[PDB]
């Protein structure tokens, strides 16, 4: 009763044990795949490349926010993108559709968050670093940007906007 | 028996900083429904400046204080009823005083807007020194909680050579081993780095560096919170479901594994920062995935024992045995609704674990959805339980059948108010609203989550209302007259345990061996990337932006 | 047989199961 209660609870208990660690191999093999596609591009690079956040509004490529946006391949473009108390620039960020992007993006600053909404870009901003994330938009139209970290009182009403154009 | 007394005072201060950190949830709510009723609160409470004060308050207050003090509780006092032993006093009354102390300090800075950081402080975010130096004189209180165990499993193994751990005494050593590791990241960015930086010494702070040392502590603060409450789940709660703990090596497993995989994960809060190399991410996804096999385990054992204590109780059929359970003791229910409501809760988690389909998710509302499953409500309610059984044990003082069926109120209402509240952040968080924002003052930016904002509203009032009640029921059970020595003098309900096999408990007791290899992983999973990151260090100058 | 450990962990399944491939949805319909 107890005796037979034990094992038996014991017995399945195994097979759980075994089903619950197939199922999370599973999700590592899909994980893996996801990482092998352009999906991936939203990871950002794992790459340090630090910049001075005091002088990056006076100097480089976030200096000029008119000229953030540069064609660096023949279906690629680089665009430099400021995320600061409280708003993002260049304002819009215009693109051409199709095309990869590779968004580069700092603070001068504290750290903001950069949430493309409807795309999977969602890459946090920090001050002395530059965040790089590619993404290609596959739709023309307005998306706003989003701030998810938290950066001031100016936090819940820090948008921006990206514009695709067909 | 003053350790009684000291554990009291442990309980009843964790318990202050749940309520007062409670009062701010249900505004927040509010305002995941696109409610402002923060004029109100200001009213009531005219020193609170902003939603995020509120926020900060709510965060340090329920997720650092409540909780540690709470852990300190049970994993002192547990282990020492179980060995029958008295724990260094003159230690454990320190603890108490650090905490204390700590919590008046850093308490200060906050109460005066000097420190609307959040929990997490994040650099440049910049702070006052007292908010830093009182969090670290709180945190500390804990090493000399885990020497206070250390001892007494030392004093107790001496006594008993060549005897196994006993369990809660098991739990509470590779615990205690645990949090001493998890908790060196935070040290190290508070000493190397905060203080220092708000003490003046130092110009800046490099973001990315204070994001990793706090990660390394931030994931296993987690299980530093939970296993207090699952030592409670696994050694408690099968008793006074009617039955007993199916296995005590499966629980020493569970914790084991905590032990070993709790601390090198937390690249897993970083998934969306620059500089970490992607490689490292993904091993610390791999990590993260294996981290929730405890879980999963601990699953199982708990609900065959409770199917087990319910079969006893002469419950039949598929559901006949959770139907027949001790539905009508507080005690035995709140941990079993917590539970209930871990089961989305892990699965939200094993969500945020994947590396790329954390980008999804990753600063939206879904993650206070998910962790108001596991702590809000899993942990809380664990502790909330304990007012049933844990205080007549401490004070002799008893628990009246009406303050009984109150705290059947509490604890279903507070459940309830949680899940919903799950479901309006969830949703809400796949439609894109960002978590820690006032968003009920922007009321026409997230037009498409009016549904979910229904469910938070609701989830506002509902838990409004068992907050309250919890109020008033925490102080009838404390300011009551009578004393019956009774309930002092009885045992606490611990487990009697089926019965084990000795070879794989006798392994799991090698105590130094699993904590040397947990140590090693840590090096592993952190060594690699601390080392070019403070190789690279680009420190930058502070802000106070509000 | 522990019937009711069994269909806790089916509920626990099928509660992963829907949240991870639900997201894995999103995800895709995101990239
Ligand atoms: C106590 C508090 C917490 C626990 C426990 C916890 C568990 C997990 N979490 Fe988490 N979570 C992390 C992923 C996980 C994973 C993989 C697990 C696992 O350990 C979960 C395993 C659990 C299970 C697989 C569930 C087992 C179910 C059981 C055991 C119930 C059985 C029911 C019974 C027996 C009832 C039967 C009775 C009857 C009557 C039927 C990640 C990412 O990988 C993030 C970052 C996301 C982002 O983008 O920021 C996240 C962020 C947080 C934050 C936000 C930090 C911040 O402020 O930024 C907090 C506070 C938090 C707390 C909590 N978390 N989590
Ligand atoms: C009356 C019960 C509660 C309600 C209604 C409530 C509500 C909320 C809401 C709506 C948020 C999200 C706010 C935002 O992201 O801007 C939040 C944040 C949070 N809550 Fe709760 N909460 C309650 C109790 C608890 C408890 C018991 C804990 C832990 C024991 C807890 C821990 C946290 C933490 C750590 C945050 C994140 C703070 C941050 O991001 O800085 N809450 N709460
Ligand atoms: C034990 C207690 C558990 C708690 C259960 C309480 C349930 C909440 C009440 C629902 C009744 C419906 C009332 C809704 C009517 C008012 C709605 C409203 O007008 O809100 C403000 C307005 O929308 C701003 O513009
Ligand atoms: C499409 C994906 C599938 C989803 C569908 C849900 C899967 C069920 C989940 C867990 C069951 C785990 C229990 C495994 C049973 C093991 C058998 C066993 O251990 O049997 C010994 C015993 O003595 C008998 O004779
Ligand atoms: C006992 C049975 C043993 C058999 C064990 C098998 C496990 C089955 C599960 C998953 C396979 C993963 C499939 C990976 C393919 C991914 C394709 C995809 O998801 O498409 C996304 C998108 O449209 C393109 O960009
Ligand atoms: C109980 C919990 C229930 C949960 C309820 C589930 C609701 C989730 C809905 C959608 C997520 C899918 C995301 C797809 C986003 C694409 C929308 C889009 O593309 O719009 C912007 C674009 O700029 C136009 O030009
Ligand atoms: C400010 C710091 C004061 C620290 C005050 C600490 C007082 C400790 C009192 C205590 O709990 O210890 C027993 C003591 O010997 C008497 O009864
Ligand atoms: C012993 C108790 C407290 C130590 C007191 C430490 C005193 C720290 C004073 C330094 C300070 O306040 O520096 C502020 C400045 O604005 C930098 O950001
Ligand atoms: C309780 C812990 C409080 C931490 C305070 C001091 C610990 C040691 C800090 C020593 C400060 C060294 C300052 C320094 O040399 O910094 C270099 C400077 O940034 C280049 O110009
Ligand atoms: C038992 C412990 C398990 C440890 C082993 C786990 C397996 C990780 C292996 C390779 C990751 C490859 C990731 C490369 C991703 C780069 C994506 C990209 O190109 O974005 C910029
Ligand atoms: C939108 C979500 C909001 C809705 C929340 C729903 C979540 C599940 C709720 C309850 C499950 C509890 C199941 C177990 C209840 C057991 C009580 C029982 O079986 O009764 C025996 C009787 O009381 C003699 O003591
Ligand atoms: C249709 C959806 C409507 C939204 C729900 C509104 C929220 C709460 C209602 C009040 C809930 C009070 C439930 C308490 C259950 C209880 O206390 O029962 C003890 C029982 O004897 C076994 O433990
Ligand atoms: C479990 C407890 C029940 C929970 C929620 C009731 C659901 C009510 C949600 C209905 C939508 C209400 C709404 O806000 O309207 C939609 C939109 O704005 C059109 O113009
Ligand atoms: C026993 C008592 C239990 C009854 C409890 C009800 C259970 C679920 C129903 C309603 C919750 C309604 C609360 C929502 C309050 C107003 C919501 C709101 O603000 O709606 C705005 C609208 O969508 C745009 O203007
Ligand atoms: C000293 C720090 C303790 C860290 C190591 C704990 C394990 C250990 O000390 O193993 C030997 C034990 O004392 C035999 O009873
Ligand atoms: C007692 C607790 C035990 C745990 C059990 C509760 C777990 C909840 C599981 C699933 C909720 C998902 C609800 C349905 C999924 C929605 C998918 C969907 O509708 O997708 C949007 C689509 O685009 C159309 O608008
Ligand atoms: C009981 C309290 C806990 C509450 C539990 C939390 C509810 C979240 C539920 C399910 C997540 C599943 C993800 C939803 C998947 C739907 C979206 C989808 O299917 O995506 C395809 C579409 O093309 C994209 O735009
Ligand atoms: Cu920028 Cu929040
Ligand atoms: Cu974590």
């Amino acid at each position: 009763d107890e005796h037979k209660a034990h094992k038996a609870i014991l017995a399945y208990e195994k097979g759980w044990l075994a089903f619950s660690l197939a199922m999370l191999f599973v999700f590592i093999a899909l994980i893996a795949y996801t990482l092998a596609t352009h999906t991936a591009g939203v990871i950002p690079a794992g790459k340090l490349e630090r910049v001075d956040p005091t002088t990056v509004r006076q100097e480089g490529p976030w200096a000029d926010p008119a000229q953030a946006v540069v064609q660096t391949g023949p279906n690629q473009y680089t665009v430099y993108v400021l995320a600061f108390a409280f708003g993002y620039q260049p304002n819009p960020i215009e693109v051409p559709q199709g095309a990869e992007i590779v968004f580069k993006i700092t603070s001068p600053d504290v750290i903001h968050g950069f949430h493309v909404e409807g795309t999977n870009i969602n890459v946090e901003v920090l001050p002395g670093e530059v965040s790089t994330v590619r993404y290609t938009f596959k739709r023309p139209g307005e998306y706003r940007i989003i701030c998810n970290q938290y950066c001031g009182l100016g936090h819940q009403n820090m948008f921006g906007t990206i514009v695709v154009k067909e | 028996y003053p350790e009684k007394k000291a554990t009291l005072y442990f309980l009843v201060l964790g318990f202050l900083a749940l309520i007062v950190g409670s009062l701010f949830g249900p505004f927040q709510a509010l305002n995941y429904g696109n409610v402002d009723a923060y004029p109100l609160l200001k009213r009531l409470l005219p020193f609170v400046q902003s939603y995020y004060q509120g926020l900060t308050l709510h965060g340090v207050l329920n997720a650092i204080v409540f909780t540690q003090l709470f852990a300190q509780a049970i994993m002192v006092y547990l282990p020492a009823r179980e060995l029958n032993m008295r724990p260094n006093m003159g230690l454990m009354w320190l603890s108490w005083w650090m905490a204390f102390i700590g919590l008046v300090v850093a308490a200060l800075p906050l109460l005066a807007n000097e420190a609307t950081v959040l929990y997490t402080f994040y650099p440049p975010l910049k702070g006052h020194w007292a908010f830093y130096l009182g969090a670290s004189v709180f945190v500390l209180s804990t090493w000399v909680s885990i020497y206070i165990v250390l001892d007494l499993w030392r004093r107790w193994k001496a006594a008993n050579p060549g005897k196994v751990t006993p369990l809660v005494t098991y739990m509470a050593v590779v615990f205690w081993l645990m949090w001493f590791l998890a908790s060196l990241g935070l040290v190290l960015e508070f000493v190397l780095f905060l203080l220092p930086w708000s003490f003046g010494l130092v110009e800046g702070v490099d973001p990315l560096v204070a994001r990793t040392l706090f990660w390394w502590t931030g994931h296993p603060i987690v299980y530093f919170w939970l296993l207090p409450a699952y030592a409670i789940i696994y050694t408690i709660l099968p008793k006074q479901a009617g039955g007993k703990l199916v296995s005590d090596p499966m629980a020493r497993l569970a914790f084991l594994l905590f032990l070993l995989l709790s601390t090198p994960v937390g690249f897993h809060h970083q998934f969306a920062d620059p500089g970490i190399d992607p490689t490292w991410k993904m091993i610390h996804s791999v990590l993260t995935l294996f981290v929730a096999v405890p879980s999963l385990m601990t699953a199982f054992t708990v609900a065959a024992s409770l199917e087990f204590a319910g079969r006893l109780r002469g419950g039949r059929g598929l559901f006949g045995w959770i139907r027949a359970l001790p539905w009508d003791n507080p005690a035995f229910v709140a941990p079993v609704l917590g539970l209930l409501g871990f089961i989305p809760g892990g699965a939200g988690g094993i969500v945020n674990a994947s590396f790329t389909l954390d980008y999804v998710v990753h600063n939206t509302a879904w993650v206070p959805g998910h962790f108001h499953l596991q702590v809000a409500s899993l942990v809380t309610l664990t502790a909330m339980g304990s007012l049933y059984w844990l205080l007549p044990n401490l004070t002799g003082k008893p628990i009246s059948d009406a303050q009984r069926r109150l705290g059947l109120a509490v604890v279903w209402l507070w459940f309830l108010g949680m899940m919903i509240m799950a479901v309006g952040l969830h949703w809400a968080g796949l439609l894109n609203v960002p978590r820690r924002a006032y968003i009920a003052q922007v009321p026409d930016a997230y037009p498409h989550a009016a549904v979910p904002m229904v469910f938070n509203v609701l989830a506002g009032i509902v838990l409004l209302v068992a907050l309250l009640l919890f109020i008033y029921g925490l102080f009838s059970v404390l300011l009551s007259r009578e004393r019956k020595p009774e309930l002092a003098e009885a045992p606490l309900p611990f487990a009697e345990v089926i019965s084990e096999d000795r070879r794989l408990v006798l392994a799991m007791d090698r105590i130094g061996f699993w904590f040397a290899v947990a140590a090693i992983l840590v090096v592993l999973a952190y060594g690699p990337t601390l080392v070019q990151l403070f190789g690279h260090l680009n420190p930058v100058p502070g802000w106070r932006l509000w | 047989k522990p019937k009711g450990a069994l269909a806790v962990i089916l509920v626990l399944t099928l509660t992963i199961l829907v949240f991870w491939l639900g997201v894995y949805a999103v995800f895709f319909a995101r990239g």
